[PDB]
């Protein structure tokens, strides 16, 4: 027997434990919401031929007026959240910021600091393991979409079987021919190009006929717990930009393609409902600094 | 104190602008688009005005 | 005025020149300020409207 | 588009007084002159509308570096509103004025071997109209005159008729002929018909309507300049008298 | 012996040398902002229940008031967005816009034509190429996400070798297996499924063990500089929009799948620096065409 | 025989032609005075807390207030004078400057154009070949030191000739080991280390002893009529910015490693002296280059 | 296959991570101009007949007002800035100042705390490795401008592998006969003297002549983002004023001939971006440094 599972599932780094009370959640909330204030405000002021817009929404941002000698970086504000967002990725980061100007930073916009009144759909697949027979080879490349491709050189069919994990809600099977899939002690129907599946319902059994190789497509879906200012399209944005400053550069890390493909890791590993808890943070924190960035590059 | 007189009451000025042009129908506008023409004002008049 | 000059002396100037006399002076009005353009509709009631 | 306004012989050959030769060179890129192109006009197909690239238009256009290239770049210029491309001219040769190019010896250019049949052809005169014949034929006359081959110019309108029957008449030297010039030549104007802002299939018959709609915006703005209403605003060289008369002549 | 690169990163034809000056940038500008708002007017006429804000908008936009039967399109600003379009993704594009069009139309709107004021990522996966051994197959499939599957037939383990390019910032690699890989002339690491690597470093190489074929799934990270406006998914319809309508069906030109591809194909080239610049202004403009389409719906099926 | 030449002395490129009238040089002159302004209203401002010197500056230089949100390139003066650089290198790039737009800008301020009425000293050897008999084999290496070496291996004295042009003004040589040198049918003097030499003088012939390898450094000094506003400090960071800028980038051109070797290779071809006229324009625009551009990065 | 390596890029030792936040950048920026006004009124002093504009400089330098009989030593400033140049050359320096005493001195002037508002250009040429066959003597001597001296002894031609560390802009390589120069996998040209080179293209290949040796003499250019009032003159002089002053005397730190080298070769270690912008506020100080202490001879 082999077994064969999807590469971003294996070793989920331990996450950062600190800026994650009230206070630190109100912070990043904050940085949202100031940030969105200017972009929007950076497009008025180009618009028109008046620069107050941006003054405005940067003197709240940074603390200070702009100058033009001086390079825009953001102020007090983009030290903080910047090394925040470290803090969240490793629990080797150190915790720089102090919680005084945390506390202070936080109290430049009334937000209620909720990450989990509303909810996202995520579309990483997870395959926890595909068992396979003596005589078969088994592949798994993707993550958004993975391609299972199945090949036996015995004399008979052969019983595969496939196990999503307990947290995806469902999953959808996709093959180049009709294949046969059941639940464990459970009779084969027909051959059918396309199957619907709850993960929770039990490990899944495909049978192999000889000849002919069978890829199997996978696409899932899974509900976490976001606040309602969670846009996915900004957080991807963040991902890549924090990536690509070295954010989280640091030792013993695994590095994950998107942001999606790191909050599914951390949920199926143990200790998971608490880790999604703090990466939920840390979405939020990339969001706002994408939006920054963006409005202040360096 | 022109500048200040002219921030207070532009607001006046803009609306009445407006109603006056409510007044014309769209065939006679269109003709008066054709011709065109120079105002003189004397230069008490202008200083006085604003 | 604001120059120790007359209009015999002043002519066949350009306007280039005649804004680096005044800012020299310490003149700072020698530009003209185009007009923001309101953008206005008439509600079409009987008519098809404006 | 001030040169296209031109109506008058008298208002032409003043304005190229003035016009420096750079204003007759582009420094754009441009494409190749003549190549078979497809282009696209929403407004009436969906299909794309298939055209031919030519050298006069409101476009830049590849020119040849020779003089034969300056000489057609001045009357693009003057039919189209738009010059052509020739890479590192000298500044001697831009500061001077279009007509001193045309009429003058003081210019190191040589002329004297310029064949008019291969320039109209080169400058297409089966497309232009009849205003656009009228201006090129000004400035062959011109040519002409300059460099003594008075001859060369009317073999040329004799072997086409209808040139001939629309040559402007003037002497490029005595300022009486060019007074008594009743000839029409403003390409764009203040159109008695209707004017409306669609487009139009052609590249010449699109550039040429931009410059048509231009104009009247140009009509109406602060930089229009009105006799009737400021005539003594004006400087005593460009106000409008009797006895202006251009440099010699 | 072998070399195997990715299909889009193939001879990328010359971009359009026009309309790349400061007037001609913010008639681009110009067009984006205008859209957008012919857009947000189309919305909110629809909820008033009165077609007055999308006539002021139009207005604006074409500089005319339409008639009933008279089919609407945009009138001169859409003719010349959609000739310049045509003019920045190949040289052969015939560039036939006046100046004097481009110079009223940039009037419209007090913007700046800046190109530079931002930054966006672009994940398409750059391979130059991948070197193999004789008795080894490699296939590179996929631009977004490229999968490199190779199986080693040979007796040994063989040593290939990826070259991803010095233009992308950031490349993570995943493997079905675990697999090693290190930089030219340096310890081969344990095996592991996922690493990260800045494409700078030099050639990489990969083992490949004799047996069961290893597949690479590789994804870049690319940060290109573009105006404050840039909208990635606008410009993505854009560009298969401007693609459907025929507008690039130009002679001697590469035809790509996505935006992405097109400017990452043009960046991995020789003077790739000026040509990146002419592809950001085709992006914003190219958003413009989606925003004015969309509100001025002409096909119908 | 053997010869060998100075590397940086082999094919100098045609000049431009363009941009060399006065008109022209009155421009160059107003824009190194201007972006000198900027330099200096730049650091004024960072000390007085105020950006009311540097918007003055930036007012004049640009023709446009300056704006957040905005690269702050440098207007048109600044395309200007990026745009005249690279017609100078080479006769095939394109001008592309308006003489309207030269004569706008040169209108700023008032100065002369002269280009005669100071001087500078260049440190680059012009050693133009050096002949060698049979045997024995010399090679130069260097612009500013032109350290030579050169082994006899042969029974007879190597009696070489050395050749540093009609153009520079001193030539100091010194030796590892001490030498005799002769102007062609001279008395060999003593053997000294070091040696004052007029290249006007003639060729001068040196006598190579059989033992040990001799190298020679060779130290040069040329004047070139330059205008007073020329500082060498400044033209060679302009030039090192130009070529990183990528403004010399014309095909069938040729690169140099400094400002003076460009000047040198320039002046010993035929027809340097005029071609030397437009390297001193290159050179004082090339210094306004440099200051505006550590002004207003790009 | 032997490898040849420039002599300042082995082994960049570690620099200090103390005096690198906000106020200390201000504390470095205040330190140059108060400096610059102390040298300054000096001259003015020494040009006059008073020495009052020397007294009014000194007594915002120490805090106190200078005195006939007792010596003038630069006060609270000088040993605060003294030790920091400690502390930012490695990070073994005690680091003892206080930041009470930081942000005190730092408020004595307004100025930003900026570094990369402009930028430098550094002529150290890096090498990092000349890989060379068998039969093939390899030798590279210079910083400033690298010669490399190469033998074959062989018949057959020998292709030599050129890196150039892929952080510099361009390298100018000139050659004391003509040779043949060109990427790996790219066909050969003709001989040339002088090739304009991009180190980012990738290792370069050199073939050899039998004959004779042929050396190549190598000079790069790198900018690096440094703060407006940067000036390489006075950097250069403080750094070997330091240096005779026992600045840097510190166990287990590698030694530099200039600052060139010193910042040229942090930036080409594994942490590159983030040690040279503690060596550019290094720089500024060192300019702070031989400002006073020419000024105060003490």
């Amino acid at each position: 027997a082999n077994r064969a599972t999807s590469a971003f599932l294996d070793n989920p780094h331990p996450v950062g434990v600190n800026y994650v009370d009230e206070g630190s959640r109100q912070f990043v909330a904050v940085a949202e919401l100031l940030a969105s204030k200017l972009i929007d405000s950076s497009r008025e002021s180009d618009e028109s031929n008046s620069d107050v817009p941006f003054v405005q929404a940067y003197s709240k941002f940074a603390d200070d007026n702009p100058r033009h000698l001086r390079v825009k970086t953001g102020g007090k504000m983009a030290n903080a959240l910047t090394n925040v967002i470290r803090s969240y990725y490793s629990i080797n980061a150190p915790a720089i910021v102090p919680q005084v100007e945390i506390d202070r930073l936080a109290s430049k916009a009334t937000v209620s600091g909720d990450m989990y009144n509303s909810y996202a759909i995520f579309n990483s697949v997870p395959i926890v393991e595909v068992l396979s027979p003596a005589r078969t080879t088994v592949s798994i490349v993707g993550s958004d979409r993975a391609d299972v491709t199945m090949l036996n050189t015995g004399a008979g069919a052969a019983n595969i079987t496939f196990n999503f994990g307990q947290i995806a809600e469902t999953v959808i099977l996709k093959g180049s021919v009709p294949f046969q899939l059941a639940r464990l002690n459970q009779p084969m129907p027909a051959a059918r190009f396309t199957y619907k599946l709850r993960p929770l319902d039990g490990p899944f059994i495909v049978v192999l006929p000889v000849g002919n190789p069978l890829v199997i497509s996978a696409t899932a879906a899974t509900r976490i717990q976001v606040p309602l200012a969670f846009n996915k399209a900004l957080v991807e944005s963040g991902f890549q930009t924090a990536m690509n400053d070295g954010l989280f550069d640091i030792q013993n890390v695994n590095y994950y393609s998107s942001f999606d493909e790191f909050i599914i890791s951390q949920y199926h590993a143990q200790d998971g409902i608490n880790r999604v808890s703090t990466c939920v943070i840390l979405g939020l924190a990339l969001q706002a600094y994408d939006q920054m960035r963006r409005a202040l590059p360096v | 104190a022109c500048r200040d007189k002219t921030s207070a009451n532009w607001r006046g000025y803009s609306v009445l602008v407006s109603r006056y042009r409510s007044l014309i129908p769209n065939e006679l506008f269109e003709s008066l688009r054709n011709i065109s023409g120079e105002y003189n004002i004397n230069p008490q008049d202008e200083h006085s005005f604003f | 005025f604001l120059t120790n000059t007359t209009y015999d002396i002043v002519n066949n100037d350009t306007i280039d020149v005649l804004k680096m006399k005044l800012r020299n002076q310490g003149w700072p009005f020698v530009e003209r300020y185009n007009a923001v353009e309101i953008d206005m509709s008439v509600e079409p009631l009987r008519s098809p409207g404006q | 588009m001030d040169v296209l306004s031109k109506g008058s012989l008298k208002e032409l050959l003043a304005h190229l007084e003035k016009t420096p030769l750079e204003e007759a060179i582009s420094y754009r890129i441009g494409t190749v002159p003549y190549q078979n192109v497809l282009i696209s006009r929403n407004e009436y197909y969906n299909q794309l509308y298939p055209d031919t690239t030519s050298l006069i238009d409101g476009v830049s256009r590849e020119g040849q570096r020779n003089v034969n290239g300056l000489i057609m770049s001045i009357i693009s210029y003057v039919v189209s509103g738009s010059g052509h491309y020739i890479p590192n001219i000298g500044f001697m040769l831009l500061r001077r004025s279009i007509l001193d190019i045309l009429t003058k010896h003081d210019t190191g250019l040589v002329t004297n071997n310029l064949n008019y049949g291969i320039i109209a052809r080169n400058l297409t005169v089966s497309k232009m109209n009849c205003e656009q014949r009228k201006r090129m034929l000004i400035c062959f006359k011109l040519l002409a005159y300059k460099d003594g081959n008075q001859n060369d110019y009317e073999i040329y309108l004799n072997q086409n008729i209808p040139l001939k029957q629309i040559a402007p008449n003037f002497i490029p030297g005595d300022m009486r002929t060019v007074i008594h010039n009743q000839d029409q030549l403003a390409i764009v104007g203040i159109p008695a018909y209707r004017l409306t802002q669609s487009t139009e299939l052609s590249i010449r018959d699109d550039n040429a309507k931009s410059y048509k709609l231009g104009y009247v915006d140009w009509y109406n703005s602060n930089s229009f300049l009105r006799e009737r209403s400021e005539f003594n605003l004006i400087r005593l060289k460009d106000r409008d008298t009797k006895y202006g008369k251009l440099n010699g002549w």
